[PDB]
């Protein structure tokens, strides 16, 4: 078998790696051969019909996009399914010459065992170049809490709260569906924890440097406190953010491109 | 919608590809 990596990878190849799992192992028990050519007619129709949409939004999914591993690694895997929707529409020539092939109905127990893999590798491209996207937004965000630090005014401070509270949301989320997606519980509880570390200093954030744009305002003020605090909360809001930015590059890291 | 696209469109694969380990239980 393979290893799946998401839920959702899981939830669709699973069934179908259950499948051929106990309609292999039993084969010892004595299961008998029988069969059905006629059904098998039509199988591989759709079965070739939908290994014929995976490749055409497969096809759209590697012009559209901008990430260079997912072309150097989708295409490829548009391959390695072709042989299962070939290996096993022979398996039909092989069922339906010789309605007794021991060969040919385990020439379905290896193409359609071809069919997923080519599937169970073309999710893992996709769904990494996912969590690409996602580490992009969140370095994003480590930079734009650095500007942070020459915000000086009033006007300053509102196009900057203006600017970044939408980068959190659009942070969260993704490190939000991202987690509802995880199999390993600990990597999960690390995401949301620091996801949730993140939001509950940034209003802290923004108070500090309000209490900086402002006290910058009258005159024998305690300013360097209001600094000083705001420099903790990003060195803080950062460890954070990184702590995400890592466990998500372990979860995801990449095998053809670096 | 679109992001979906390929996982919806690889979740009929696999199914149709279900149907046909289905006649080996005989």
């Amino acid at each position: 078998m393979p290893v799946f990596h998401t839920r959702t990878i899981e939830s669709i190849l699973e069934p179908v790696a259950q499948q051929i799992s106990h309609l292999v192992i039993m084969h010892e028990e004595g299961e008998v051969d029988g069969k059905a050519i006629p059904d098998l007619t039509a199988p591989v129709a759709a079965v070739q019909a939908a290994v014929s949409n995976l490749v055409r939004v497969g096809k759209e999914t590697v012009q559209t996009t901008e990430d260079q591993i997912l072309k150097r690694d989708m295409p490829p895997a548009f391959i390695k399914v072709e042989n299962a929707c070939t290996k096993l529409v022979q398996a039909a020539q092989m069922l339906q010459s010789d309605p007794y092939s021991v060969p040919a109905r385990d020439y379905l127990i290896d193409g359609s065992r071809g069919i997923l893999s080519g599937t169970s590798d073309l999710l893992l491209t996709f769904d990494e170049a996912e969590v690409r996207k996602i580490i992009r937004v969140c370095k994003g965000i480590l930079e734009y809490l650095t500007v942070a630090e020459v915000v000086e005014t009033m006007e300053d401070l509102v196009t900057y709260t203006k600017n970044l509270g939408p980068g959190m949301t659009k942070m969260a989320k993704m490190i939000d569906e991202r987690q509802q997606e995880l199999t390993h519980q600990e990597h999960r509880v690390m995401l949301v924890n620091s996801m949730n570390t993140v939001k509950e200093l940034l209003p802290v954030l923004i108070s500090a440097m309000k209490i900086f744009v402002t006290t910058k305002n009258s005159k024998n003020q305690g300013i360097e406190e209001a600094l000083k605090n705001r420099n903790f909360t990003v060195e803080k809001m950062s460890a954070e953010i990184n702590e995400i930015i890592r466990v998500l590059q372990l979860t995801s890291w990449d095998e053809d491109a670096w | 919608y679109t992001k979906k696209e390929l996982i919806e469109s690889a979740r009929k694969v696999s199914e149709k590809v279900s149907h046909v380990l289905a006649a080996l239980q005989a």
